C-alpha cells in the first residue's frame, strides 16, 4: 500500500510487497512439472503461443550435461539466471574439473536473487524455475522462487494452475520415485501430472516440451515430433 | 550503501526563496550573542560563554578561536558547525596558501575560502547549509586591520564594528552610537564590554565571557629568538583576570 | 531510498518551462539594480548596495562589482556567494585563454563560457542553478566596446543599455527613452545615475549606496583603462551630475 | 656539509656550517641549514637541499595544524613519525637526512633520519660530507651530563672540524639552542671565522666603459587614467 | 507520520520503525534454539514440512562458519544466508592475518556491526533474520543471538521465531534445575524435546527436526550435524515427554 | 642530451645602494647552431623581474605559468606581488614537479614597493632557494660568472656603476662560453624607474 | 513534512531528526556517572539483566578503548559498539600517526567531528548514543568528555547521563558548592569509587548488590574495569560506615 | 552520479518530459526554411521587445557548422549551443577521419541521435529545441533542408517552419509551395520566404533575418535594407 514502493521497504507486519508481487508474476506464467526417480529427473511444460500464427515460447534450458530448467514468469529473467547457472558450471568445471552440485547450484541462485531484494533502486527477479539434474549423489529436482527460497523435492510445479499436478504428484508419490532404468515411464507420469492442470486446451505436438536427464543420459529437450509418442 | 543523495538539498522557491538557507539564519538568530569591533590599533571579538552546566568546564569549550596568528574567528549558531568549520579554515590557511606563498593568508582571502565552502554546502548535492553565521578579525601588511562577516549562504561584507545572533539588533545600535574613526584599542574593548553587558542576563565576568584581540606582535608569545623579522602574533586571547580588571573601570 | 527527498531541479514544466531557472530570477529581481550603458568612447557601470549600514566599512567592500581582467569586467544581481564561484572560474578561463593564444580572450568567448556553465545546471546534474544574473562589460580588439548579459537559465545577449536586478521594466523605458548612439561616457555617466536615482526603492540616492565603474581608451594612447571608483569619487559625481 | 646535534643537561643543542655546493662549486656562501619544524623543534639537513626544506615545512605544517587541533604543544616524537613514514614512502628518492632536536612536555630529544626512513636516538649525532670529521671531535670530546654552555662549545667545535677538513662543508657555524622551560635562541652566525681579506685592487670601472647600442625606459606601472 | 517509511529515520520517540517491522518477520518464522552446555553448545531448529514431496534430510538448514561455528536462523532464510556468507568472509580474513580461528566474540561483533550498518542509510533494508550462533574458542563456550537492530548478547540459552515464548519457558526451566550445568549430550536430547513442545504454536503441518553440536569432550571443538542412531534416540526422547 | 644545455644562455643578477640589476644574454641554439639572437630571458610581473636559464621550451613555458599566476594573484589580493612573496611561489611551483622537472636555472630580481628593499635570489631546477645578498648566477656559463662577480663586485654601489659592473661580469663570461652570447640586455631598477639598456658584444 | 525525516532544517531552525536521536539515547532506562579524583578517574553505570537465560559477563555498556582511555556509554547497544569499534580504531591510528597516545579530551572531539558530519550530511543517520570518555591524561591529569548526537562536546569536573541525569547532576552539584574544589580529594581510586556510588545511591534512592552495578576505573598508564567481587569489596566498606 | 529517470512513460504510453520540451519550443521565436531549385533560405524572428539591443555582438539565430551547412532553431537559446558546438565538432570529426565534409542527412542524423540520447539517460533533461539544418553535400547541388525535435525524430522537408505561429506560417507555405515547380531563382525564394513570416512577424523591420546558401559554400545573409526592400515590394503588390 504505503509499502510497495520499491523493494527495501518492509511493511508494518513484517511482508516485502515488491517480492510478493515478483511471486505473482509466476502464477500467471504456464504451467511446468518437474518430477523424478532414483536414476532419471524429468521436467515437462506446456508452451504458450501468442496466437495461431506464432511459435510456442519456449520453456526448458540446458545449463550443462548433467543440469538444466525450466521456467515460469518472466522469460528475459530466466535467462539471466540461466546465464549465470551456465557460467557457475563453466567455472566449477574449468577450476577444479568437477561437475557442479545441484544443491550448490541452488545456493548461489538463492544468493543472487536476494542481493535484489535487500537494496536501493534494484528489483526482485520475476521468475520462477525447476531445476533438474544428475551429479554424485544421483538425480535431484529443485524449485526456485524470486525470494531466494529454493528447495530440493521429489516432485513438484509451478505455474498457472500448477496445484491440480501437485496434488497428482502427492498421490503418486511412492509410484513414481520407484520407476528406475525406465526412462519413458517416468515421463509417462510427468506427462500424466501435467494433465492435471490442463483446462480447454489439451497437449499437441508442438505444445508439448520434456527433458530429462539420467545416470547416463545427457541433458536433452525434446520438442515436436519427438514427444509425438507421449501425446 | 553509497551516498544516493547526489542532488540538492537547498532550492529555490517560487517567490525565489532559498528555504535553507533563511531558516539556517533563523537557527543563528536563536543563538548566544557576539561581536566585533575594530579600532585604530586593533581589533577586538567577543562572546558569551553560556556554559550548559556548572558541572562543565567551559574554558575546555573554545568559542574564539584562532586561524592564523594575525587572525582570528567567532560564532553565533551551531557550536558544532563552528568547530568543523575552524578545522576547515585552519587547513585551508595552509593548503591554499601557505605552501604556495610562504606566508599567511590575508584577512579578506582567507574569509574568501570558508565563503567558499559555506556556499558549496548551500548547493552541494546530499547537505544542509552550515547553521552558523561567523565574524573573522585580523591583520595583515597591505591591508591593516580588518573584520568580517560570514554568513550560512557564504556572503561575506566587512565591518566597522557589528554584533550577530539573540540581541544583535538592539547590539547594533549600541555600537552606532559609541563609534568612531579615532578609537584606541583599549576604547574598542571597553565598548566591547559595555555593548556584551546589556545581553547577558547572569554572571558577567571573566569566566562568563570570551574575548579576544587583534593587536601588537607579541614577540614572549613566539616560542623562539633570534629571528628579527619573525616578531610574533597579533591574536591574543585576554585571561579572566585581564577582563575583570577592565570591569572595575567599567 | 533517496528518491523520495529529491525535489528534481532539472525538469520542464507542463508549458514547457524550468521551474527553478523561473524561481532563481524571482529572487534576482529582489536584488540591487545594476546598469550597463554603451558609449562610442566607453562603457559605464552602475549599481545599487542593498540596504546598508552606517557601521559597513564601504572603501574595502565589493558586493557588486568584479574584475575579471584588465579588459573586462562584471556586475552582479542576485546571491553574491554564487556570483563570487562563477567570477572565478571566469578569471580562470580568461588566464587559460591567455597561456594557450598568448592574446587576451574576446569578451563574448568568456561570456559563452560562463553560460555554458550556467546551462548545464539546468539539464544535468539534479542541482540547484545559480541565482545570478550578469552584466558584462568588456573591450577587445575585434568588435571594440562590448555590453552582455547572461541569467539562470544560461542564455546570453548583447546591448546597447541594459538593466538587470529591481525595477528593469521602469529602468530598461528610462534608458530607451533617453540613449542615442553618437552618445559619450560622460553623457552615459549621467543617464546611468539619473535612472538609478528615479527607478531606486531607497529615499535618496548617495554614495555610500553605490558602486560605479567605467571602461576608457581614456588611457594614455591605443590601450583600455578600468576605474572602480572610490566613495569620495562616487560622492563628487553624484555633485557633478546635480543629484546631491 | 656538516651538521651535530648535542644532549646537555637540561636541553638539546643543534649545529650546521653554511656552505651549499653545486659539485666543486660554492653556490652561496652564508646558507641556512638550520629549519624550524615549530617553535621549539629545529632540524638540520644534508643530502638534496630542495628536499630537507620541502619535507621540513610540509611536516611543519602539518604539526601546525595538528597543535592546533589537539590544543598542545608538538611533540617530537611525532614530527619524528610523520617524516620517517612519508620518506619511507618515496623510498629514499627523496634524498633528505636530517637531525631533528627539540623541547616539548615530555622532555628534550634529539634523533637523526636517513632518506630511506630509519631513525636513531642519540646524545650526540651528526650527518652530512663532514660527519666523519665531526663525530671525531663529538667522539673525543662528548661526556655525560654537559652543561648549556660545554654543548654549544662542543657542538660548534664539531662544526669548525667540518669547516676545516671537509670540503663539503665551509664558512659560518650556526647554532640553536633548545632548553626545557625556555624560548628556543636561534644563533645565526654565532662563529665567523671566513671573512675574506681585501682585494689589492678595486674593479669599479670609469662610467661609459660599456659599448650601448639602445636605451629605452621599461613600463612597470599599470595602464593608467585620463 | 511518515517515519516508518524510510530506513535509518528517527521516529519522534527515537524509534527505527523499518527495524521493528523487520522484527515481525522473524517472529513469522520457524522455531530455531541453542542451548550452552559444560564443554559446547548445541542448535536445533523446526522445519516445516509443507509437502509429502519434500525430500526427507535434505533442505539442511543450520549452517557452519569456518570449522568451529554453527549458526541458525528464523525468518527470511535468504537473508540468512547472505550474513552466513558474510561471517564466513569475515572468519577467513582473521585466520589469513592472525591465523588463529575467530574467537566467537570476535565473530560476534563482526556480524553486530555489519548488521547494524543495514540500519544506518535507507538505501538498504534491515536483516529480516535473527540469528543463534557459537562454538568452541580457546576460553571455552560461548552463546549468542543477534537480532535486525544489530543487538547482540551472550546467552545460557537462545530462542527465536513463532515459537519462543513456549521455547524460552522451557530453557528457563533447565537454568534453574542444573547451575552445575548440562552435558553436550543432555543438552542434544533436551533440545529435541524444546523443539517438540514449541511446535504446537506450528501444529497445523508436521515437522522435522534437525540438530547440531559443537563439544570439546564429544565433537573436538568441531562443529558437527546430529546424525543416525543418536538423532533417533533423541526423537524418542523427545516423543516420550510429549506423551 | 643533456636537456639544461641544448640551447645555451646565462642570466645574472646583482643587488646595489636603493637599487638592483638583472642581465641575460640574447642567444637560443640547437646545440651547435645557433637560431636565435633575439631571445630574452628575462621577464616581469608588474615590479618583480625573472630571469630563467635552460631549456627554452621550459622557459617559454614557467614564464606563462608565472604570467598565469601572477594575474590571478593580483585580481584576488588587489595588489602588485612583492619579490619575497613571488620567491615562494616560483620554489612551490619547481618542487610540484620534483619526479619529472622543469629544466632551468630562475633568477629573481626586485625591490619591494613597501620597505624599498633590494632583493634578489635564485633557484635549481626543483625548487632549493638561493638567496643572495650579493649576488646570483646562472646558465652554461655560471662558472665563469661565479668568477667575474666574486672579483669585480662590492656593496653598496650607485645604479649607473653598478651597470658597469654586472655588464663586464655577463660579457666577458659570455665570450669564454660557446653556448653564450649573440647580444645581451641589462635592467638597472630602481624604486619607480627601470632602465633597459642592450649591450654591443661580439657576435661569434 | 521531509524536513522531519533527515537532517535539514526545520522552520524554526532545528534539526529534528537529532533531538529523536537524544531521545532514543534513553532507550536503555540505564544511568551513568563519572568523577574525578586527585590520581584517578571514576566512571559507574547501573547494570539491568531482566533475562534469566542472559549471559550476565557479555552484558556491558562500558569499553576499553584503548590502554589509557574508557568509554561508557549511553543508548542502545548496536550504535554503542559501532562507536566502540570507531573510537578503537581512531586510537590505534593516532598513536601510529604521531608517535603518542591519543588524548582523551582529542579522541572525544574527533567522534563528537564525525557526529556533527551525521547532522550535515542526509544519507548518514545520527548514531543514538551519549559517549563518556574518561582517562588519567599525562598533560590534563583527570579528565571527563562527553559527546553527543548533535556533535557538542566539552570537559567535565564531573557529570551524569541517563533517564535520572538531573537528580544525579544536582547531587554532585551541591557537593562541589561545599568542597568549592575540581575533584575528589582522595588519595585511593578505592575511596573515589565508594564516593561514586555513594552519592549515586542518595540521588536515585536505591540501594544496589554486586550485579547491579558496573564500573570502570582510569589511572596513569591504565583503564581497567572491576569485577563483581571487586564491586561487592566497595559496597561493604561504604556500608561499615 | 546523478542518475534519476526523469524522462519515463505515462499510463497512456506517453513521455510528458519530451512532450513539455516541444512545448517550450512552440515558445521560441519563429523559424523558417525553404528550398529552391539551386539554394535554401533560412528566415527567423526576432522580437522587438527588446530594444537597446546591441546586433553586432548579439548572438545570431542562424549558425553555420561548416562552410557549406547551417543551423537554425526554435526554443531554449542556452540549450541550442550544446547542440551547435557539438555539431560543429563531429563536422571536424568527419572531416579529419573521412576525409570529406559531412553530408546534410548525416549531420542531422548525429544531432538528432544526441537530442534522443537526453531521452533515456539517467540524470538529464531533454533538450527544449527543435532545428532547421540546411546546406549542401560536398560537389552536390541538389539542396537540402532538415528537421530535428527533442524526441529526437528527423526528416527531410520542401519547406517547413518551427516556433510560435508556425501552424499560420505552414498553412501559407502548404497553398503557396508548389513542388513540380520550386522557386526558381535566389529572388523568387527568398521573397516567398519574407511572404510566409509577414504572416506573423509584426513590423517588417529589424524583426526578419535572412540567410542564403547556395551551393559550394556560398553563404551569406541579407542586411536590414536587403530584406525591407522586399517587405517594401511585397505590400506594393497586394496594395491591389
Ligand atoms: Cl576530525
Ligand atoms: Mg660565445
Ligand atoms: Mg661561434
Ligand atoms: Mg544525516
Amino acid at each position: 500500500n504505503n509499502y510497495d514502493g520499491d523493494t527495501v521497504t518492509f511493511s508494518p507486519t513484517g511482508r516485502l510487497f515488491q517480492v510478493e508481487y515478483a511471486l505473482e508474476a509466476i502464477k500467471q506464467g504456464s504451467v511446468t512439472v518437474g518430477l523424478r526417480s532414483n536414476t532419471h529427473a524429468v521436467l515437462v511444460a506446456l508452451k504458450r503461443n501468442a496466437d495461431e500464427l506464432s511459435s510456442y515460447q519456449k520453456k526448458i534450458i540446458k545449463c550443462d550435461e548433467h543440469m538444466g530448467l525450466s521456467l515460469a514468469g518472466l522469460a528475459p529473467d530466466a535467462r539471466v539466471l540461466s546465464n549465470y547457472l551456465r557460467q557457475q558450471c563453466n567455472y566449477s568445471s574449468l577450476v577444479f574439473n568437477r561437475k557442479l552440485a545441484v544443491e550448490r547450484a541452488g545456493h548461489l541462485l538463492c544468493d543472487k536473487a536476494q542481493k535484489n531484494t535487500q537494496s536501493y533502486g534494484g528489483r526482485p527477479y520475476g521468475v520462477g524455475l525447476l531445476i533438474i539434474g544428475y551429479d554424485k549423489s544421483g538425480a535431484h529436482l529443485l524449485e526456485f522462487q524470486p525470494s531466494g527460497n529454493v528447495t530440493e523435492l521429489y516432485g513438484t510445479a509451478i505455474g498457472a494452475r500448477s496445484q491440480g499436478a501437485k496434488t497428482y504428484l502427492e498421490r503418486t508419490l511412492d509410484t513414481f520415485i520407484k520407476i528406475d532404468g525406465n526412462p519413458d515411464e517416468l515421463i509417462k507420469a510427468g506427462v500424466e501430472a501435467i494433465s492435471q492442470s490442463l483446462r480447454d486446451e489439451s497437449l499437441t505436438v508442438d505444445n508439448l516440451s520434456i527433458a530429462i536427464v539420467g545416470k547416463d543420459t545427457p541433458f536433452t529437450i525434446y520438442d515436436g515430433e519427438a514427444v509425438a509418442k507421449y501425446i | 550503501m553509497t551516498d544516493r543523495y547526489s542532488f540538492s538539498l537547498t532550492t529555490f522557491s517560487p517567490s525565489g526563496k532559498l528555504g535553507q538557507i533563511d531558516y539556517a539564519l533563523t537557527a543563528v538568530k536563536q543563538g548566544v550573542t557576539s561581536l566585533g569591533i575594530k579600532a585604530t590599533n586593533g581589533v577586538v571579538i567577543a562572546t558569551e560563554k553560556k556554559s550548559s552546566s556548572p558541572l562543565a568546564m567551559s574554558e575546555t569549550l573554545s568559542k574564539v578561536s584562532l586561524l592564523t596568528p594575525d587572525i582570528g574567528a567567532v560564532y553565533s549558531g551551531m557550536g558544532p558547525d563552528y568547530r568543523v568549520l575552524v578545522d576547515k579554515s585552519r587547513k585551508v590557511a595552509h593548503t591554499s596558501y601557505k605552501r604556495i606563498y610562504g606566508e599567511y593568508p590575508p584577512t579578506k582571502l582567507l574569509v574568501s575560502e570558508v565563503a567558499k565552502i559555506m556556499q558549496e554546502a548551500t548547493q552541494s548535492g546530499g547537505v544542509r547549509p552550515f547553521g552558523v553565521s561567523l565574524l573573522i578579525a585580523g591583520h595583515d601588511e597591505f591591508n591593516g586591520f580588518s573584520l568580517y562577516q560570514v554568513d550560512p549562504s557564504g556572503s561575506y561584507f566587512p565591518w566597522k564594528a557589528t554584533a550577530i545572533g539573540k540581541g544583535s539588533v538592539a547590539a547594533k545600535t549600541f555600537l552606532e552610537k559609541r563609534w568612531n574613526d579615532e578609537l584606541e584599542l583599549e576604547d574598542a574593548i571597553h565598548i566591547a564590554l559595555l555593548t556584551l553587558k546589556e545581553s547577558v542576563e547572569g554572571e558577567f565576568n571573566g569566566d562568563t565571557i570570551e574575548l579576544a584581540i587583534i593587536g601588537d606582535e607579541n614577540p614572549d608569545l613566539l616560542g623562539y629568538t633570534g629571528i628579527p623579522t619573525d616578531k610574533g602574533p597579533r591574536f591574543r586571547k585576554l585571561t579572566s583576570q585581564e577582563i575583570n580588571d577592565r570591569l572595575e573601570a567599567l | 531510498g533517496s528518491r523520495r527527498y529529491d525535489s528534481r531541479t532539472t525538469i520542464f514544466s507542463p508549458e514547457g518551462r524550468l521551474y527553478q531557472v523561473e524561481y532563481a530570477l524571482e529572487s534576482i529581481s529582489h536584488a540591487g539594480t545594476a546598469i550597463g550603458i554603451m558609449a562610442s568612447d566607453g562603457i559605464v557601470l552602475a549599481a545599487e548596495r542593498k540596504v546598508t549600514s552606517t557601521l559597513l566599512e564601504q572603501d574595502t567592500s565589493t558586493e557588486k562589482l568584479y574584475k575579471l581582467n584588465d579588459k573586462i569586467a562584471v556586475a552582479v544581481a542576485g546571491l553574491t556567494a554564487d556570483a563570487e564561484i562563477l567570477i572565478n572560474t571566469a578569471r580562470i578561463h580568461a588566464q587559460n585563454y591567455l597561456k594557450t593564444y598568448n592574446e587576451d580572450i574576446p569578451v563574448e568567448i568568456l561570456v559563452r563560457r560562463l553560460s555554458d556553465i550556467k546551462q548545464g545546471y539546468t539539464q544535468h546534474g539534479g542541482l540547484r542553478p545559480f541565482g545570478v544574473s550578469f552584466i558584462y562589460a568588456g573591450y577587445d580588439d575585434r568588435y571594440g566596446y562590448q555590453l552582455y548579459t547572461s541569467n539562470p537559465s544560461g542564455n546570453y545577449t548583447g546591448w546597447k543599455a541594459i538593466s538587470v536586478g529591481a525595477n528593469t521594466s521602469a529602468a530598461q523605458t528610462l534608458l530607451q527613452m533617453d540613449y542615442k548612439d553618437d552618445m559619450k561616457v560622460d553623457d552615459a555617466i549621467e543617464l546611468a545615475l539619473k535612472t538609478l536615482s528615479k527607478t531606486t526603492d531607497s529615499s535618496a540616492l548617495t554614495y555610500d549606496r553605490l558602486e560605479f565603474a567605467t571602461i576608457r581608451k581614456g588611457a594614455n594612447d591605443g590601450e583600455v583603462y578600468q576605474k572602480i571608483f572610490k566613495p569620495q569619487e562616487i560622492k563628487d559625481i553624484l555633485v557633478k551630475t546635480g543629484i546631491t | 656539509t656538516t651538521i651535530v646535534g648535542v644532549k646537555f643537561n637540561n636541553g638539546v643543542v643543534i649545529a650546521a656550517d653554511t656552505r651549499s655546493t653545486q659539485g666543486p662549486i660554492v653556490a652561496d656562501k652564508n646558507c641556512a641549514k638550520l629549519h624550524r619544524i615549530s617553535p621549539k623543534i629545529w632540524c638540520a639537513g644534508a643530502g638534496t637541499a630542495a628536499d630537507t626544506e620541502a619535507v621540513t615545512q610540509l611536516i611543519g605544517s602539518n604539526i601546525e595544524l595538528h597543535s592546533l587541533y589537539t590544543s598542545r604543544e608538538p611533540r617530537v616524537v611525532s614530527a619524528l613519525q610523520m617524516l620517517k613514514q612519508h620518506l619511507f614512502k618515496y623510498q629514499g628518492h627523496i634524498g633528505a637526512y636530517l637531525i631533528v632536536a627539540g623541547v616539548d612536555p615530555t622532555g628534550s630529544h634529539l634523533f637523526s633520519i636517513h632518506a630511506h626512513g630509519s631513525t636513531d636516538v642519540g646524545y650526540y649525532l651528526s650527518l652530512g660530507s663532514g660527519s666523519l670529521a665531526a663525530m671525531a671531535v663529538l667522539e673525543s670530546h662528548w661526556k655525560q651530563d654537559l652543561t648549556k654552555e660545554e654543548a654549544i662549545k662542543l657542538a660548534s667545535d664539531a662544526i669548525q672540524a667540518g669547516i676545516w677538513n671537509d670540503l663539503g662543508s665551509g664558512s659560518n657555524v650556526d647554532v640553536c639552542v633548545m632548553e626545557i622551560g625556555k624560548d628556543a635562541e636561534y644563533l645565526r652566525n654565532y662563529l665567523t671565522p671566513n671573512v675574506r681579506e681585501e682585494k689589492q685592487k678595486s674593479y669599479k670601472f670609469p662610467r661609459g666603459t660599456t659599448a650601448v647600442l639602445k636605451e629605452s625606459i621599461v613600463n612597470i606601472c599599470d595602464i593608467q587614467e585620463e | 507520520t511518515g517515519y516508518d517509511l524510510s530506513n535509518s529515520v528517527f521516529s519522534p520517540d527515537g524509534r527505527n520503525f523499518q527495524v521493528e517491522y523487520a522484527v515481525k518477520a522473524v517472529e513469522n518464522g520457524t522455531t530455531s534454539i541453542g542451548i550452552k552446555c559444560n564443554d559446547g553448545v548445541v542448535f536445533a531448529v523446526e522445519k516445516l514440512i509443507t509437502s509429502k514431496l519434500l525430500v526427507p534430510q535434505k533442505n539442511v538448514k543450520i549452517q557452519v562458519v569456518d570449522r568451529h561455528i554453527g549458526c541458525v536462523y528464523s525468518g527470511l532464510i535468504p537473508d540468512g544466508r547472505h550474513l552466513v556468507n558474510r561471517g564466513r568472509e569475515e572468519a577467513a580474513s582473521f585466520k589469513k592475518l592472525y591465523k588463529t580461528p575467530i574467537p566467537i566474540p570476535a565473530f560476534a561483533d563482526r556480524l553486530g556491526q555489519y548488521v547494524q550498518a543495514h540500519t544506518l542509510y535507507n538505501s538498504v533494508r534491515p536483516f529480516g533474520v535473527s540469528t543463534i550462533f557459537g562454538g568452541v574458542d580457546k576460553n571455552g563456550a560461548h552463546l549468542y543471538m543477534l537480532e535486525p537492530s544489530g543487538s547482540y548478547w551472550g546467552y545460557k540459552g537462545a530462542a527465536t521465531g513463532k515459537g519462543r515464548q513456549s521455547a524460552k519457558a522451557e530453557l528457563e526451566k533447565l537454568v534453574d534445575h542444573h547451575p552445575e550445568g548440562l552435558s553436550a549430550r543432555e543438552a542434544v536430547k533436551q533440545a529435541a524435546k524444546i523443539i517438540y513442545l514449541a511446535h504446537e504454536d506450528n501444529k497445523e503441518k508436521d515437522f522435522e527436526l534437525e540438530i547440531s553440536w559443537c563439544s570439546l569432550s564429544e565433537t573436538n571443538g568441531l562443529h558437527k550435524f546430529v546424525k543416525g542412531d543418536l538423532l533417533q534416540e533423541a526423537i524418542d526422547f523427545a516423543q516420550k515427554e510429549i506423551n | 642530451s643533456d636537456p639544461s644545455s641544448i640551447n645555451g644562455g646565462i642570466v645574472v643578477a646583482m643587488t646595489g645602494k636603493d637599487c638592483v640589476a638583472i642581465a641575460c644574454d640574447l642567444r637560443l641554439g640547437s646545440q651547435s647552431l645557433g637560431v636565435s639572437n633575439k631571445f630574452e630571458k628575462i621577464f616581469h610581473y608588474g615590479h618583480v623581474f625573472l630571469g630563467i636559464t635552460g631549456l627554452a621550451t621550459d622557459v617559454t613555458t614557467l614564464n606563462e605559468m608565472f604570467r598565469y599566476k601572477t594575474n590571478l594573484y593580483k585580481l584576488k589580493e588587489e595588489r602588485a606581488i612583492e619579490p619575497e612573496t613571488f620567491t615562494q611561489l616560483v620554489s612551490s611551483s619547481l618542487y610540484e614537479r620534483r619526479f619529472g622537472p622543469y629544466f632551468v636555472g630562475p633568477v629573481v630580481a626586485g625591490i619591494n614597493s613597501k620597505s624599498g628593499k633590494p632583493f634578489i635570489a635564485g633557484f635549481d631546477l626543483i625548487g632549493c632557494i638561493d638567496e643572495a645578498k650579493d649576488f646570483i648566477v646562472s646558465g652554461t656559463a655560471s662558472d665563469q660568472l661565479f668568477g667575474m662577480c666574486e672579483s669585480l663586485y662590492e656593496p653598496n654601489l650607485e645604479p649607473e656603476d653598478l651597470f658597469e659592473t654586472i655588464s663586464q661580469a655577463l660579457l666577458n663570461a659570455a665570450d669564454r662560453d660557446a653556448l653564450s652570447g649573440w647580444g645581451a640586455v641589462v635592467y638597472i631598477i630602481k624604486k619607480d624607474e627601470v632602465v633597459k639598456r642592450y649591450l654591443k658584444m661580439r657576435q661569434d | 513534512g521531509y524536513d522531519r525525516h533527515i537532517t535539514i532544517f526545520s522552520p524554526e531552525g532545528r534539526l529534528y531528526q537529532v533531538e529523536y536521536a537524544f531521545k532514543a539515547t534513553n532507550q536503555t532506562n540505564i544511568n551513568s556517572l563519572a568523577v574525578r579524583g586527585k590520581d584517578c578517574t571514576v566512571v559507574i553505570s547501573q547494570k539491568k539483566v531482566p533475562d534469566k537465560l542472559l549471559d550476565p559477563t557479555t552484558v556491558s555498556y562500558i569499553f576499553c578503548i584503548s590502554r589509557t582511555i574508557g568509554m561508557v556509554v549511553n543508548g542502545p547497544i548496536p550504535d554503542a559498539r559501532n562507536a566502540a569499534l570507531r573510537a578503537k580504531a581512531e586510537a590505534a591510528e593516532f598513536r601510529y600517526k604521531y608517535g603518542y597516545d591519543m588524548p582523551c579530551d582529542v579522541l572525544a572531539k574527533r567522534m563528537a567531528n564525525l557526529s556533527q558530519i551525521y547532522t550535515q550530511r542526509a544519507y548518514m543517520r545520527p548514531l543514538g548514543v551519549i559517549l563518556t570518555f574518561v582517562s588519567v591524561d599525562e598533560e590534563l591529569g583527570p579528565s571527563i568528555y562527553k559527546t553527543d548526537p548533535a556533535g557538542y562536546y566539552v570537559g567535565y569536573k564531573a557529570t551524569a547521563t541517563g533517564p535520572k541525569q538531573q537528580e544525579i547532576t544536582t547531587n554532585l552539584e551541591n557537593h562541589f558548592k561545599k568542597s568549592k574544589i575540581d575533584h575528589i580529594n582522595e588519595e585511593s581510586w578505592e575511596k573515589v569509587v565508594e564516593f561514586a556510588i555513594t552519592h549515586m545511591i542518595d540521588a536515585l534512592g536505591t540501594e544496589f548488590s554486586k550485579n547491579d552495578l558496573e564500573v570502570g576505573v582510569a589511572t596513569k598508564d591504565k583503564f581497567f574495569t572491576l569485577s563483581a567481587e571487586n564491586i561487592e569489596e566497595r559496597l561493604v566498606a561504604i556500608a561499615e560506615q | 552520479g546523478y542518475d534519476r529517470a526523469l524522462s519515463i512513460f505515462s499510463p497512456d504510453g506517453h513521455i510528458f518530459q519530451v512532450e513539455y520540451a516541444l512545448e517550450a519550443v512552440k515558445r521560441g521565436t519563429c523559424a523558417v526554411g525553404v528550398k529552391g531549385k539551386n539554394c535554401v533560405v533560412l528566415g527567423c524572428e526576432r522580437r522587438s521587445t527588446l530594444k537597446l539591443q546591441d546586433t553586432r555582438i548579439t548572438p545570431s539565430k542562424v549558425s553555420k557548422i561548416d562552410s557549406h551547412v547551417v543551423l537554425s532553431f526554435s526554443g531554449l537559446n542556452a540549450d541550442s549551443r550544446i547542440l551547435i558546438e557539438k555539431a560543429r565538432v563531429e563536422a571536424q570529426s568527419h572531416r579529419l577521419t573521412l576525409e570529406d565534409p559531412v553530408t546534410v542527412e548525416y549531420l542531422t542524423r548525429y544531432v538528432a541521435g544526441v537530442q534522443q540520447r537526453y531521452t533515456q539517460s539517467g540524470g538529464v533533461r531533454p533538450f527544449g529545441v527543435s532545428t532547421l539544418i540546411a546546406g549542401f553535400d560536398p560537389r552536390d547541388d541538389e539542396p537540402k533542408l532538415y528537421q530535428t525535435e527533442p524526441s529526437g525524430i528527423y526528416s527531410s522537408w520542401s519547406a517547413q517552419t518551427i516556433g510560435r505561429n508556425s501552424k499560420t506560417v505552414r498553412e501559407f507555405l502548404e497553398k503557396n509551395y508548389d513542388r513540380k515547380e520550386p522557386p526558381a531563382t535566389v529572388e523568387e525564394c527568398v521573397k516567398l520566404t519574407v511572404r510566409s513570416l509577414l504572416e506573423v512577424v509584426q513590423t517588417g523591420a529589424k524583426n526578419i533575418e535572412i540567410t542564403v546558401v547556395k551551393p559550394d559554400s556560398d553563404i551569406v545573409a541579407l542586411s536590414s535594407e536587403e530584406i525591407n526592400q522586399y517587405v517594401t515590394q511585397i505590400e506594393q503588390e497586394k496594395q491591389e
